[PDB]
């Protein structure tokens, strides 16, 4: 719904320390593990890095 | 970092300009490069890397496909990220 509380201009999303960032260092939540936001990123197989909040997984 | 004078051919590597271009000769260590007036990087290279060089102009092998073959080892479809 449209709801009531505290939030933080749209150019602003939320961070876990309380404060609010801009999506350039808004972590990844990739299998739960919060990846900074540059951690290039694989094993032998896969190749996956997070860019500015989504996780960029290939293969 | 020292700016140094044209030409120049220290550690066998002439730096030389031709036909009013720009050159840089390796022949001991198997390339030629060069630039011209507008910009437009130039890479000669020696039969002696067939299948070895892996890099931004990928591999010198026969194929032109497969020359995307990432700094891991990888053939990808995207001439992006590689
Ligand atoms: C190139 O070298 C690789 C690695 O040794 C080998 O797997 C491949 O068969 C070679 N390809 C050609 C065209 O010689
Ligand atoms: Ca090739």
């Amino acid at each position: 719904a449209c709801l009531e509380g505290c939030f933080c201009p749209p150019g602003l999303y939320m961070d876990e320390r309380g404060d609010c960032v801009p999506k350039a260092q808004c972590p990844c939540y990739y299998d739960g593990e919060i990846f900074q936001p540059e951690d290039i990123f694989s094993d032998h197989h896969t190749m996956c890095y997070c860019e500015d909040g989504f996780m960029h997984c290939t293969m | 970092d020292q700016r140094v004078s044209m030409p120049y051919a220290s550690k066998g590597l002439y730096l030389e300009t031709e036909a009013g271009y720009y050159k840089l000769s390796g022949e001991a260590y198997g390339f030629v490069a060069r630039i011209d007036g507008s910009g437009n990087f130039q890479v000669l290279l020696s039969d002696r890397y067939f299948n070895k060089t892996c890099g931004l102009c990928g591999n010198f092998n026969i194929f032109a496909e497969d020359d995307f073959m990432t700094q891991e080892g990888t053939l990808t479809s995207d001439p992006y990220d590689f």
